[PDB]
C-alpha cells in the first residue's frame, strides 16, 4: 500500500 | 557462477532507507536496493530525488521478480541480475526519475 513510482510508458 | 554489493541493504524498511539516503550532501540519484517490505520476494529500488515542492525526498520503485528468474521495473526492460539492472540504470534513467548516480554511502 505505500506509494511506489512507475516508469511511464509513452506511445 | 561468478559470486559478488555496496548498494544492497537487505532487510531495510522504507523508513530507514529514506533516513540513509537523505543524509546531508548526497546528490540526486543516490540509491540503494532492499528487500520489498510489502511484496514478498520482490525488491525495492530507493532513489534520492528533488523537486521544487517536496524538496529533497526519496522515490521507491518495485523491482519485480520474473517467475522463472530475472528482474524488471518495467516489463520492457528485463535483466538477469540486480547487478545488471543497476548497471543499466546507472548509464541512463530510461524512465526512472534520474540515473543511479552513487550507491548510498
Ligand atoms: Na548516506
Amino acid at each position: 500500500e505505500p506509494q511506489y513510482e512507475e516508469i511511464p510508458i509513452y506511445l | 557462477h561468478h559470486s559478488s554489493m555496496e548498494w544492497y541493504f537487505g532487510k531495510l524498511g522504507r523508513k530507514d532507507a529514506e533516513r540513509q539516503l537523505l543524509s546531508f550532501g548526497n546528490p540526486r540519484g543516490t540509491f540503494l536496493i532492499r528487500e520489498s517490505e510489502t511484496t514478498k520476494g520482490a525488491y525495492s529500488l530507493s532513489i534520492r530525488d528533488w523537486d521544487d515542492m517536496k524538496g529533497d525526498h526519496v522515490k521507491h520503485y518495485k523491482i519485480r521478480k520474473l517467475d522463472n528468474g530475472g528482474y524488471y521495473i518495467t516489463t520492457r526492460a528485463q535483466f538477469e541480475t540486480l547487478q545488471q539492472l543497476v548497471q543499466h540504470y546507472s548509464e541512463r534513467a530510461a524512465g526512472l526519475c534520474c540515473r543511479l548516480v552513487v550507491p548510498c554511502h
